[PDB]
């Protein structure tokens, strides 16, 4: 609840927009608007690590008390890091999920947007800032099954950023239905259960459509060209059905990939047996769906949604929205989200992170749409850029066990994957491809971790985790299991980033750190 | 007017017209409507569209147009001038005449892929143009006297028996006294098109095949040989059939071509802060000497004596006189020696680096259609303003090597096969190469490098050998300057971070400039005649410090870069 | 059928295991057994940057003699290759090997050059020497600027030249010349021969005759039905390069054998002299799969050099024997 607290928001004040994510400008654009509609300026920052907390803002040594937080709350105690505070009140939206209940109380300097069917975290308090010895330690251990099951054993993310802004604002006389397809960008960001999960999912069929399944504000005349409002009908989150002939996708999706069987040949034979099933020809089969003829494309899901019932790929209907604006498209909201990670160029100016923050920011907009077209480029290359390594690495094997988990190295870095989270995507396309695939899931389903060549910062070992598959809610270990090699003995290690699976080592201290992480 | 479907109306009826006045989205910008008034600027006649708006609009005109456009851009045609007539004047009161006009569409293909499937059917594919024809003829109707018509057409018969000098009372005039009257008439253009494939499907143990093209009105004088194409035409026919059975038509029309920007090269047919890099590097007086190491920017020769290339390139000048003569601005110079030098790379290079063609010797050098003997030319085609830089002098024929005698000394052109006299000339020039004996034994001594005449050594200025002289010393360095030069294949990029010894495409622009302001002169001021008559290259140095003018012996710099070459023959 | 190139085919006792089967004729010449072992292994592009394409070619020739193998000399490798053109020379050679760029009209038919048809293969010629000049034009300049020009037609077109040259000529004036200079030996040009890359020589004085006699009695390893596919593996897959190993010894190659061996025959040394060994040095891991060169590849390069070269010296003939026997 801030109905109570929103109307105070009339002083001076701070957006931040924290940290590198989709979520931020998804769930800010909406409130740098909303400013200057309550006759607010704006000011904002960008985030890379906790690296830039207090170098940006200890520049500014205020008491600017209309304080922002997202995407953090998992970093200390914040009155001990963010001691300047006297009163000074912060507001949290944060998706960095598991804080502790150091960061709550002292109930001036925090709001709690925390209420939940979960009731287990009470006396950790009762512990830790409270605390004969030996009955101490009896319940600080005993208990600590439970606490320390909490901050020592996995990591996770919560809710959305601006879906509780949405809460706030559909009330306030606003139905921004572009900002409606924002909430969609955050929902696909990270509740794509392709990502991390939503299960409820199935009941959100429900929840923004009975938003919007209400509301149709001109009910009886709506066919005009600006600003329909968008539609619900059940569709796919395959990789960018639109713009690039069904051969590509056949080719550059994962769940036929894991299924399917496709950088191989018997895959090709296999398809090609099935779109005799569908009929469809092979030109046709190799032209962008927007460039085909018609019929087959009108008719497409159609029958794929059925006569797709029998081949080992039960997972391919989906529940998503789609628009346009007029006469040139119909653009799809997870036709979006693949193209907004191309801007996030990692060049060498010490320029193209932020301003590119700044251009993303201004991509968003229907008045800012001509660039997004070159990011739709970009990804369709880096997708098929992807194989760059990959059969050259699956037949080759490249692979390492070591262990109770799997290993992989990269020792040769790519301008393409300057940009980290690439390390996150190869994994989770190959691990498919011989460790589960020529095999028994047996020696399938363990995670994985991916050497990150830096061929440009000097040498430091980067790297990112990786979950078993099929069984994904079971938390990450890896939230913890990386401070393993650190705790025995660490080395030359960071933890700058928000992240928690996210770390760097030395170029060349990286083995030994293994050998104790082996464990 | 069969309005159940394929009417003949409904496009120009409301429909086309309609999407036309339809394609409207505020900021009062978005049109398909303004642009012909932007057209009417000048007069243009015609407008580009898309392939697919009308796919913003609907389903079922995309499937429908694509069939039948030799219809449907007719129909179009017709909504076209139905209603952008109406802006001539709001009401009635402004109107020469109306006139015609012309509309452009917009997945690529090949030419070993369309065939009897693929006709009356418009496609997108891109080639490699070739040649093509004139500029003729064609028209749309006229009359005859017989009935006073205008002969209507369907396609872009032949009045069957009625005759029409015929109700005189019975008086008949059977079997056509229709003489065509075409001061009545119609006209359009033709070029009829042509391309090549691509260099990449399959013209090696095979054949390259091609086809011919045909086009209307305005799209002629567009086009030449030696560019990129994408297009959308129509599979269609010419001949009739039911040829041992029936073979018959291949060609295509034009709907719509788009071509080809490739990179940096064309500024060849259709900035400022440039001029500012030109000109705070010559504000520098370290230009005669410092592109001494540049025009071989990346690899070692004539490397104290390449400032003699400051002179040529800028030239001297035209100076023209009251009196007969037009001087010889175009001045020769020359190289020669042994092979393993880099001397085939360099001038390689140097085609990259005005205007030219390079190799040496029948290999530049002395149709069954329409009944015309054509006759493309001789050798100032290249280099009227472009010059060259060959080998093999000797070694080549000597019937094609009078022409150089008239060429070179004068350029004293002309033309004796037919009857007529071309009196061409040129602002051309050449440098020769050499593989001829002996080189640095033979310059000092006399004169025979050249088997057949001393004119040569006639009218040429510095003479500078190539060489692979012994020198240990520089043995090893050049025994070092050609492993990794050669290996990983790699010297690109670094030449360029050079303070003036840089950047190939800003040099040619550069000089293309500096020589071509205006005829700067000099001033007031062993020394023979020959010689001498280097007094060019006294003009030369005001575009090499890019004077007006300059004295005698300051640029005699030169005179120590010939000195040099003096040693060949100095006594 | 893939159990014996992946484990048989790579190694350096192939130049003997190919070499057992590489010219089943008679047991003469081991020589260009490892020359042929080599000679349709090659072709690369590295076009470098800012100047042109640079180099991917072979250029080879021997003088033989009349009653030599000159005309029974190329034969084998006709069925094999992935591309292999073949013409006999001058007796009936042409010069259409004219075009005003007049595209061939109906019931005209002109005609143009070869080069271009398996371009990446080659031209397997006895009388090459016979041939006629305004031919050898278009046939030079390919090998050099890796282009040709048409001459002062309407076009003045070219042909493109990613390709190889091979050879199996006569002699000049008789059957052979001793140790003496061998453009005397045969009469080619010299800077056709700048571009000239290989060569070995076929003399003899004095097992055989019941050799003939057996295969004069025919009443009537590596394996046959797939031997091109693991030399399109060498000819598609390994490509290492690297920087200078030890080629800066070649500095004294240049120099002092310009000027130990100075006067006799001793010009024949270029870096095109190790260019042409720069095509091949590579091509041992086009063999091997190595992805990687040492000096053990440079060492058999420089045995070729060291035996091909010293025929083409006069008959002061250890110059190369002591100078580079220590390098075999
Ligand atoms: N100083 C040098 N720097 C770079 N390359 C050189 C040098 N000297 C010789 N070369 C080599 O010589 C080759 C060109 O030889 P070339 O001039 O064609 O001989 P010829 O004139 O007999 O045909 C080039 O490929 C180049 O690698
Ligand atoms: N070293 C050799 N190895 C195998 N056969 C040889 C050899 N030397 C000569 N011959 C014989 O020479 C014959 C071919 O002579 P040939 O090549 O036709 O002479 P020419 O080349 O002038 O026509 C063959 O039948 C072959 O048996």
């Amino acid at each position: 609840l801030r109905n109570d607290f929103y109307r105070q928001l009339v002083g001076k004040r701070i957006l931040i927009v924290v940290n590198y994510d989709i979520d931020a400008i998804c769930a800010s654009r909406i409130l740098q608007a909303l400013f200057k509609y309550d006759h607010m300026l704006y000011t904002v920052v960008p985030i890379m690590g906790v690296t830039g907390l207090k170098r940006a803002y200890g520049e500014h040594q205020g008491d600017v008390k209309y304080v922002v937080l997202v995407n953090c709350g998992g970093c200390v105690d914040i009155v001990e890091l963010l001691q300047p505070s006297d009163d000074v009140t912060f507001f949290i939206c944060d998706s960095h999920r598991p804080l502790d209940v150091c960061n709550i109380y002292s109930d001036r300097q925090v709001c709690i947007l925390g209420d939940a069917s979960l009731e287990e975290n009470i006396p950790a308090f009762e512990t830790i800032f409270y605390d004969l010895k030996q009955r101490a330690r009896r319940q600080w251990e005993s208990e600590r099954d439970r606490i320390m099951f909490e901050y020592t054993q996995f990591s996770y993310y919560g809710r959305s950023a601006a879906l509780m802004v949405f809460e706030l604002a559909w009330k306030l006389s606003k139905d921004n239905m572009d900002l409606l397809w924002w909430a969609i960008v955050g929902i696909t960001e990270q509740l794509l259960l392709g990502k991390i999960e939503s299960g409820a999912y199935t009941l959100e069929l429900e929840q923004i459509q009975s938003h919007v399944s209400r509301l149709t504000n001109k009910t009886n005349d709506q066919n005009t060209m600006s600003a329909s409002k968008i539609t619900f009908e059940n569709d796919l989150h395959l990789v960018l059905y639109r713009h690039w002939p069904v051969t590509e996708s056949m080719r550059y999706s994962r769940y036929s990939s894991c299924q399917l069987k496709l950088w191989t040949l018997r895959g090709e034979k296999r398809l090609h047996e099935l779109l005799l099933e569908m009929g469809l020809p092979l030109v046709h089969a190799r032209q962008t769906y927007g460039a085909m003829d018609l019929v087959l494309r009108k008719e497409f899901f159609s029958m794929v949604e059925r006569l797709a019932e029998k081949y080992d790929i039960a997972d391919i209907v989906y529940g998503t929205f789609t628009l346009s604006y007029g006469y040139r498209s119909r653009y799809a909201a997870a036709d979006y989200v693949y193209a907004l990670l191309a801007i996030m160029e990692s060049v060498k100016k010490h320029k193209t992170p932020e301003d590119c923050f700044l251009e993303a920011s201004d991509a968003l907009s229907r008045q800012h749409k001509q660039l997004l077209s070159a990011g739709i480029d970009q990804a369709k290359l880096l997708h098929a850029a992807v194989f760059r390594q990959v059969q050259s690495s699956l037949e080759a094997r490249q692979v390492h066990s070591a262990g109770s988990f799997f290993y992989y190295v990269l020792q040769e870095e790519h301008a393409f994957f300057s940009y980290p989270y690439a390390l996150g995507l190869l994994a989770r396309f190959l691990l498919r491809g011989h460790v589960a695939t020529s095999r028994a899931r047996q020696a399938s389903d363990l995670p994985l971790i991916a050497s990150c060549p830096l061929n440009a910062s000097e040498g430091m070992c980067l790297l990112v985790g990786i979950v078993p598959v099929r069984e994904d809610s079971p938390r990450n270990f890896f939230g913890k299991a990386f401070e393993q090699a650190a705790q025995k003995s660490g080395v030359a290690l960071l933890q700058d980033f928000f992240e928690p699976a996210v770390v760097q080592l030395r170029q060349s201290d990286l083995t030994r750190f293994l050998d104790s992480l082996t464990v | 007017n069969q309005q159940d479907a394929q009417i003949n109306l409904q496009a120009v009826k409301k429909k086309y017209k309609e999407f036309i006045r339809t394609f409207n989205e505020e900021n009062f910008f978005y049109k398909y409507r303004d642009t012909l008034k932007r057209n009417y600027l000048n007069g243009r006649y015609f407008l580009e569209i898309e392939m697919e708006d009308l796919v913003g609009f609907d389903e079922t005109l995309a499937d429908k147009l694509n069939k039948q456009p030799t219809e449907h851009l007719e129909i179009f045609e017709e909504a076209a001038r139905e209603v952008a007539d109406e802006i001539t004047a709001p009401r009635p009161e402004h109107e020469e005449h109306m006139h015609d006009i012309q509309i452009l569409l917009s997945n690529p293909t090949n030419i070993r892929q369309l065939k009897s499937d693929c006709v009356s059917k418009l496609v997108k594919i891109a080639g490699i143009i070739v040649a093509a024809s004139g500029i003729s003829a064609k028209a749309t109707r006229m009359s005859i006297q017989c009935l006073s018509c205008s002969t209507v057409i369907p396609n872009l018969y032949a009045l069957p028996r009625k005759c029409n000098t015929e109700q005189a009372g019975r008086p008949k005039c059977p079997l056509d006294p229709f003489f065509i009257m075409p001061d009545k008439c119609k006209c359009v253009d033709f070029q009829t098109l042509k391309l090549q494939e691509l260099p990449d499907f399959v013209p090696q143990g095979e054949i390259p095949r091609h086809l011919q093209l045909f086009c209307d009105r305005s799209l002629c004088e567009r086009v030449v040989p030696g560019n990129r194409v994408l297009i959308q035409g129509i599979y269609s026919i010419r001949k009739v059939g039911k040829a041992v059975v029936g073979v018959r038509a291949p060609y295509m029309r034009v709907v719509g071509i788009t071509v080809d920007s490739e990179g940096a090269g064309a500024i060849s047919r259709y900035t400022s802060d440039e001029e500012e890099h030109f000109r705070r590097m010559a504000a520098s007086g370290d230009i005669y000497e410092r592109l001494s190491q540049s025009l071989a920017p990346s690899i070692f020769g004539s490397r104290d004596i390449k400032k003699a290339i400051t002179c040529m390139l800028f030239g001297g000048s035209r100076k023209r006189l009251p009196d007969g003569l037009c001087r010889r601005g175009d001045i020769n110079v020359l190289l020669l020696g042994d092979p393993g030098t880099a001397k085939s790379q360099l001038l390689k290079f140097v085609e990259k680096v005005p205007i030219a063609v390079y190799t040496s010797g029948k290999g530049s050098s002395t149709d069954p259609q329409t009944r015309n003997f054509v006759m493309e030319g001789g050798a100032m085609v290249l280099a009227d303003g472009g010059v060259v830089c060959i080998d093999e002098f000797d070694k080549m024929r000597e019937d094609d090597r009078v022409a150089i005698h008239e060429a070179m000394e004068q350029q004293t052109i002309s033309i004796a096969k037919a009857g007529i006299t071309t009196t061409l000339n040129s602002r051309c020039s050449v440098l020769a190469a050499a593989n001829s004996i002996f080189g640095r034994w033979d310059d000092t001594k006399g004169e025979e490098n050249i088997d057949f005449m001393p004119t040569i050594l006639s009218r040429f200025d510095m003479i500078f050998i190539v060489k692979d002289i012994h020198d240990e010393s520089r043995d090893i360095t050049l025994a070092k300057h050609i492993i990794n030069v050669h290996l990983s294949s790699n010297k690109s990029a670094p030449s360029e971070p050079a303070e003036g010894e840089i950047s190939l495409s800003t040099f040619k622009k550069y000089i293309h400039y500096c020589r071509t302001h205006c005829g700067p002169r000099l001033s007031e001021a062993p020394i023979t005649v020959r010689q001498l008559e280097v007094i060019r290259i006294s003009e030369s140095l005001a575009k090499i410090r890019l004077q007006p003018f300059a004295t005698d012996e300051h640029v005699n710099e030169a005179l120590r870069l010939f000195q040099v070459s003096t040693l060949d023959a100095a006594m | 059928d893939i159990a014996t190139i992946q484990k048989l085919s790579k190694d350096p006792r192939i130049v003997e295991r190919v070499v057992a089967s590489m010219a089943p004729s008679i047991y003469g010449h081991d020589y260009i057994k490892r020359a042929l072992a080599l000679a349709l292994f090659g072709g690369e592009s590295k076009n470098p940057g800012e100047k042109h394409k640079v180099r991917g070619d072979i250029n080879l020739l021997i003088c033989g003699d009349p009653g030599t193998a000159k005309s029974q000399f190329l034969k084998y490798t006709e069925k094999v290759a992935p591309r292999a053109v073949f013409t006999t020379g001058q007796g009936a050679s042409a010069v259409g090997l004219y075009v005003r760029r007049n595209p061939v009209s109906r019931e005209w038919t002109l005609e143009a050059g070869a080069l271009v048809l398996a371009d990446q293969g080659v031209c397997l010629i006895d009388e090459f020497d016979k041939m006629n000049d305004q031919d050898r034009t278009s046939i030079h300049e390919a090998m050099e600027q890796q282009s040709i020009s048409i001459s002062k037609a309407g076009i003045v077109t070219s042909l493109q030249a990613r390709c190889t040259v091979i050879a199996a000529a006569n002699p000049i004036g008789g059957r052979y010349d001793p140790s003496m200079t061998f453009s005397e030996n045969v009469n080619l040009s010299e800077p056709i021969l700048s571009r000239f890359d290989v060569l070995c020589v076929v003399k003899d004085e004095f097992q055989l005759a019941k050799f003939v006699v057996h295969s004069h009695m025919k009443h009537h390893e590596i394996p046959q039905d797939l031997l091109r596919q693991y030399i399109v593996y060498a000819k598609e897959n390994i490509r290492p390069k690297l920087t200078n190993i030890d080629e800066d010894k070649i500095a004294k190659m240049y120099a002092q054998l310009r000027q130990e061996s100075f006067a006799t025959g001793s010009l024949p040394i270029t870096v095109r002299h190790i260019e042409s060994v720069i095509r091949m040095s590579e091509a041992h891991a086009r063999m091997h799969l190595r992805e990687n060169v040492m000096e053990a590849d440079v060492s058999m390069a420089i045995r070729m050099m060291l035996e091909s070269f010293i025929e083409a010296q006069k008959f002061s003939v250890m110059k190369k024997m002591r100078s580079t026997f220590q390098k075999y």
